[PDB]
RNA sequence: CGUGGAGGUCAGUGACGAAGCCUAGACCGUAAGGUCGGGUCGAACGGCCUCUAGUGCAGAUCUUGGUGGUAGUAGC
RNA sequence: AUGGUG
RNA sequence: AUAUUGGCGAGAGACCGAUAGCGAACAAGUACAGUGAUGGAAAGAUGAAAAGAACUUUGAAAAGAGAGUGAAAAAGUACGUGAAAUUGUUGAAAGGGAAGGGCAUUUGAUCAGACAUGGUGUUUUGUGCCCUCUGCUCCUUGUGGGUAGGGGACGCAU
């Protein structure tokens, strides 16, 4: 039962934990609320459990239970989520019930945190056209200094002035 | 070889003379015969585009909104090989209009000004003396050839302006006398025009509608860039619709197949490249240097998925695709230096090149070799293929 | 600057690192054959090369007075390879085209070598001082 | 925001005698010389750690623009980070690419999250 | 896998064994593939390679280039092909190395153990 | 905390430059140490959970190598 | 101490 | 059945990686020393490939310069990487009786120093995942997903 794969997820270690350097490690799992693999938001060991997630489309709220616990393939039952911000919160504390206050208070954020997300993404697609970023390996630097180099040094580059200004007299 | 260049810096008319094989880049190839500049009349009046029906006469579009007409013969020259002159018959003139689209320039995203300027020049039909004509601005010049030997107007027609690609739709036959267009443009979706012999009358019979807003729930722009028709499709004919498949490219590389039949969205709107990249032009060609398409291009067989396409970029690459995106690859790959402007599938077995980078180019579609290339010393925007010749 | 100047270059020489050292340093920044004037004036025991660094068993002599040291000596062995040195600089410099009137010793060097001799690196670049170097 | 960040010692420690010999380096050691200076502490002597310097658990390991530090990788590893935008800033372990790491940049602005060492191996 | 306990997975032998090969060893590490036409052709993959034969290059700087073996280098684990060429300053031509397995073979020089061994394999021919 | 190798795991990182070394750059640790920015370089390498050691240097008239002062000295 | 070279 | 550091072949390692491991990865019982028994070293790495630098030049010279080869001579048989000690040059700075460290500022130099460029509304206007018709599909059959076509005016853009 559940708190046992816990502690062996605290002892053992998770295919994905992370251990920042402070002392706090989060959870790479891709469903989970809050990304910090702790006894309330690591999803393996809860059994009972519901993030939001986009698919590129809108959110969906993916929620589990115990009962497709073994059943892995479709374990995940998934809702997606309106356009109104306020409707959206509606829908949440809706389908969550009595779902704990863990869930709703921090689902609801996990909207708010990807809604702001996407009108970012939004605007930055919207914006400056100019100056990409762009890397140049290492010998390219090289080459091209000492072949300047060369160029300069190859090139006297007083005899072509004073030269053309014979020519001009 | 003899061939037909359009030289912009001039605006002139080259014609090439030489043998497969043939390179400028280094002494050891064997060389160009002839190269000629013809009928240079400067920047403004360069050549926007070229038709040639038989091989005698060829049409003249004149960017300074003048259809010329042009009769070929061959003489002794200056081995042995013949060389032409090229002289203007006929001209029907300022067929063009800049401010309406002047007043449009602001909208668009591209550079200053917007010149007006021929997108369109062909027969109709595939036997006949009729040309139509268009231009960016929207107006449709359509003029048969008199037998008179002169051009005569026949009809000054409107459009949603301005109109980057306009295409006949011939695959069916000569005969049944009511013609189709489909032309696109600047946030322009793509439109099924008719028009009947009395050359008054263009009714609009069909019109797409863009693809449904994209993961962001922004809205996928609309630039349709060019446009060849398949056969209708075949299974049961449906109420009310009608009958085509096309297939379109935009500047947002977005591959777009249509069919009719299914309604106004495409079924598959398809990116063939990473973010956006811009691109041009069309050619349908086929895996084997077969020739598939009719004489004005357009792909004949009534399944996409036996569909190859070459593209191009605005900077080098020139890409080869099937009917799914998936590139079967670049072409001239490690040669190309510049923006290749005209590319035109010949004999399906041929492929014509030339562009920024000055180098006159012929490709090899099986063999994917490049056969010719000859430096003009000129932008050059578009290339006809005149008769193959032996050489004496 | 590279673009006028010539390099001259030896190395692998056998001599004293001390030696060869001053007698190089004597000459930093003098013109090209007021140069070769000195090491010729002081090869036949006329004005001998004032050592700065190693004094020890020294004796005081009063043409240092130039230098403001009563101490100098006259090294055979030294004045030898760094006059070949100036000799092919002088090579280098004329084939390139440099004007031997300007040209003058902007930078001089001597650093050790591999072993129990004292085995000598020596580098100069001499090169021509154009009046006028830089406005602003 | 934050309390503010104070350090409580902000020179670092030395070994004693560092810099009269090289032989003895700069990482700090204990002096086990019962006879010895350092360890008996005389006035005018080098400073010892000790544990009195720990600093504020609050603002413990807090970068100074107060933001902590977090050592992403790729792109899937930034993720982790949509919620903690305000506490932790992340930034790019030394042997990425530059190819790569231009992904991290555009994807960790739109997620806004503070970046502490772009323009890493990144021109314009 | 390595089922047979009497072959030897060691790294350090199979490289000592690959740089102390006899020449009757070294002609048979240099196999080199048949061209696709041949492939199918003579029926068969790949044939050790010999002096006179005709031969094409795909991968290296050299892509495109093909010829007829010069001479062909055992100790070196190598091939002369004709007609690849650097030269020294001096206008001398060395011939570039080109290692057999990235050649392909476009014209055979069929003798009558190329006949036998083609039969071997089970060619037809 | 750090070093050498091992069993997992990051579908870790890496010719778009892994290690390594320089650093009058920054941040983190109370400290052992850590992590990034430039620079040189060219092919492997790292974090978490555990195992196992030939595992941590200022010394030993320490060993081996390189260098100096002694000094261009006594001297030949 | 054993066994050896002078 | 047992013994086995020698021989003659094999297969392996949570072994050592050039001061390690055999003494010896290399022309090692080699050079060497001793009268003789005997004692016994150091020493691995260019590169993909020698393409190991044509040619002109100073110089008898050892070397140097111009010039090329290579992706890199910033890899030239002194050759991958190139540390410290220690030395030369150029510049800084102080010094004339000392250097070094601790607490603190000063002065000089010097470096870092956001692709921050929005938010809350309010209106005008298109489009569509909104409205209204018409379907289709998979299954955990539920306060669910996925998807199409004809039209019309909640998110998005303006």
């Amino acid at each position: 039962s559940d708190e046992i794969v816990w502690q062996v997820i605290n002892q053992s270690f998770c295919s994905h934990r992370i251990k920042a350097p402070n002392g706090q490690n989060f959870c790479r799992n891709e469903y989970n609320v809050t990304g910090l693999c702790t006894r309330q938001s690591c999803p393996l060991a809860n059994s009972k459990y519901a993030t939001v997630k986009c698919d590129n489309g809108k959110l969906y709220l993916y929620m589990k239970t115990p009962e497709r616990a073994h059943t892995p393939a479709k374990l995940w039952e998934r809702i997606k989520l309106s356009k109104n911000y306020t409707k959206a919160l509606q829908q949440i504390d809706e389908h969550l019930l009595h779902w704990s206050k863990f869930f709703r208070h921090k689902c609801k954020q996990r909207f708010t945190k990807l809604t702001q997300v996407m009108i970012t993404e939004r605007r930055l697609a919207l914006r400056e056209e100019e100056r990409h970023y762009v890397g140049v390996a290492p010998k390219v630097k090289r080459r091209e200094q000492n072949r300047e180099r060369k160029a300069l040094v190859a090139a006297k580059i007083e005899k072509a002035i004073e030269k053309e200004l014979m020519d001009r007299l | 070889m003899r061939l037909l260049v359009s030289c912009v810096d001039s605006g002139s008319i080259k014609e090439v003379l030489c043998n497969i094989g043939t390179d400028t880049s280094v002494q050891s190839a064997l060389q160009p015969f002839h190269v000629a500049p013809h009928l240079a009349e400067g920047l403004k009046a360069y050549v926007d585009r070229m038709w040639v029906i038989s091989e005698d006469e060829a049409i003249l579009a004149r960017n300074s909104g003048v259809v010329e007409l042009v009769k070929i013969s061959k003489h002794l020259k200056e081995p042995k090989f013949d060389i032409s002159e090229f002289e203007i018959t006929s001209s029907v003139s300022d067929l063009f209009d800049d401010a309406k689209l002047e007043s449009l320039s602001s909208k668009s995203v591209k550079r200053t000004k917007l010149v007006d300027g021929f997108v369109t020049l062909c027969p109709i039909k595939k036997s006949n003396n009729t040309f139509v004509a268009a231009t960016k601005s929207g107006l449709l010049h359509i003029i048969k050839k008199g037998e008179d030997k002169k051009l005569i107007k026949l009809a000054s027609l409107g459009l949603k302006a301005p109109v980057e690609f306009l295409q006949l739709y011939d695959l069916e036959d000569t005969d049944t006398d009511k013609y189709i267009f489909a032309y696109g443009g600047e946030e322009n979706l793509i439109k099924l025009v008719e028009i009947d012999s009395s050359f008054q009358s263009l009714k609009q019979i069909w019109e797409a509608k863009n693809v449904k807003n994209d993961r962001l729930d922004m809205r996928v722009p609309v630039w349709p860039m060019a446009l060849r028709f398949l056969e209708p499709s075949p299974g049961k004919t449906e109420k009310g619709k009608l009958n085509y498949q096309f297939a379109a490219i935009t500047r947002w590389s977005h591959l777009t197949k249509y069919s009719t039949q299914h309604g106004r969205k495409p079924f598959a709107q398809i990116d063939l490249l990473p973010n956006r990249e811009p691109l041009s032009q069309m050619e349908v060609f086929d895996a084997k240097g077969e020739n598939v398409v009719s004489s004005l291009g357009n792909f004949q067989s009534e399944t996409f998925n036996e569909l190859n396409v070459i593209t191009t970029d605005y900077k080098k690459n020139v890409f080869k695709f099937d009917g799914n995106g998936r590139m079967l690859g670049k072409v001239g790959r490690d040669d190309i230096t510049g923006s290749s402007t005209y590319i035109h599938v010949h004999d399906g077995k041929y492929l014509l090149q030339g562009g920024l980078d000055r180098y006159v180019r012929i490709f090899d579609i099986k063999t994917n070799k490049m056969l010719v290339k000859v430096y003009v010393g000129s932008r050059i925007n578009f290339i006809v293929m005149l008769d193959d010749v032996e050489i004496e | 600057n590279p673009a006028k100047s010539a390099s001259a270059r030896g190395s692998y020489l056998r001599v004293s690192f001390k030696n060869t050292r001053e007698t190089a340093q004597a000459i930093n920044g003098w013109e090209l054959t007021k140069a070769q004037k000195y090491l010729e004036q002081v090869l036949d025991h006329q004005r001998a090369i004032p050592f700065r660094r190693f004094n020890s068993s020294i004796g005081r002599t009063a043409q240092g007075k130039e230098f403001g040291v009563t101490k100098a000596r006259w090294p055979a062995k030294s004045v030898k390879f760094v006059q070949g040195l100036l000799q092919n600089a002088a090579a280098n410099a004329e084939a390139k085209g440099l004007d031997a009137t300007k040209l003058y010793v902007s930078h001089i060097q001597v650093n050790q070598a591999p072993k129990e001799s004292s085995p000598s690196h020596i580098e100069l670049v001499v090169t021509e001082k154009e009046e006028a170097v830089a406005k602003a | 925001p934050h309390p503010k960040i104070v350090k409580k010692h902000t020179k670092k420690f030395k070994r004693h005698h560092s810099d009269r010999y090289h032989r003895v380096a700069e990482n700090w050691r204990k002096q086990k010389g019962i006879d010895s200076v350092v360890r008996r502490r005389f006035r005018g002597n080098i400073s010892q750690p000790k544990i009195g310097y720990g600093s504020n658990k609050k603002t413990k390991f807090l970068s100074p623009s107060g933001h902590k530090t977090f050592l992403v990788a790729n792109v899937k590893d930034l993720e982790t980070l949509t919620m903690h935008t305000k506490t932790y800033a992340a930034e790019i372990a030394h042997n990425i690419s530059a190819k790569n790491r231009v992904v991290i940049l555009a994807r960790a602005k739109a997620l806004g999250i503070k970046v502490t060492n772009p323009k890493g191996r990144l021109a314009l | 896998a390595k089922q047979s306990l009497d072959v030897s997975s060691d790294r350090r032998k199979a490289r000592k064994a690959y740089f102390t090969a006899p020449s009757s060893q070294r002609r048979v590490l240099l196999s080199a593939p048949l061209s696709k036409e041949l492939r199918a052709q003579y029926g068969i993959k790949a044939l050790p390679i010999r002096r006179d034969d005709e031969v094409l290059v795909v991968r290296g700087s050299k892509k495109g280039q093909e010829g007829k073996i010069s001479s062909v280098y055992r100790l070196k684990f190598a091939v002369q092909v004709d007609k690849v060429t650097k030269e020294k300053v001096n206008g001398a031509s060395v011939p570039i190395n080109l290692h057999p397995s990235k050649l392909v073979i476009t014209k055979l020089h069929l003798d009558k153990d190329r006949k036998a061994l083609i039969q071997r394999k089970g060619g037809k021919l």
